[PDB]
């Protein structure tokens, strides 16, 4: 209760989600690797 | 053709007296984490 | 349709490809979203 709102990059989590809720995600991400060719 | 416009996701229709919100939000959660979504897709796309 | 029928009372829970608007969610609560996805163009096949 030291705040209100929330704004940032916070990937949506169970461990996360039963403390704090969230509103209906805008940017769609995931989890990738990034790999140089040469 | 073309390219994507309107992008929306699906979702889950409910009403606003259910009880069963975070129990279905966290399954849902369960599911994409789990790769249980990632399973269904490659049992439904990509057939050819 | 489906919303009319949630909203009679001949059912309770939606599990279907249902978009996500601004007017349904404005009566019907959605929850997290299956996949991102937009709207394309369908063109038949043309022969060389
Ligand atoms: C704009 C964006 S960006 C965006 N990304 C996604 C990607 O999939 C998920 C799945 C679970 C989740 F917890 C968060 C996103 C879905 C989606 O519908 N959207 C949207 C439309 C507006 C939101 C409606 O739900
Ligand atoms: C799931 O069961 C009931 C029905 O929604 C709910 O009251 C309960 O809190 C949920 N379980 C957990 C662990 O949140």
């Amino acid at each position: 209760q030291r705040a209100v709102m929330a704004v940032g990059s916070l990937t949506i989590n169970e461990e996360r989600s039963e403390v704090v809720d969230f509103s209906v995600p805008f940017v769609e991400t995931g989890i990738s690797v990034m790999v140089s060719r040469s | 053709t073309g390219e994507l416009f309107f992008r929306s996701g699906f979702g889950i229709g409910m009403r606003k007296d259910s009880p069963w919100k975070q129990n279905v939000s966290l399954s849902i959660l369960k599911s994409h984490e789990n790769g249980f979504m990632e399973d269904l897709d490659k049992t439904w796309v990509r057939y050819q | 349709g489906m919303m009319g029928e949630l909203l009679s009372g001949q059912a309770d829970m939606i599990v279907a490809p249902l978009t996500i608007n601004n007017e349904r969610a404005q009566y019907i609560e959605f929850s997290k979203p299956f996949k991102y996805q937009g709207l394309t163009i369908l063109v038949k096949k043309e022969i060389p």
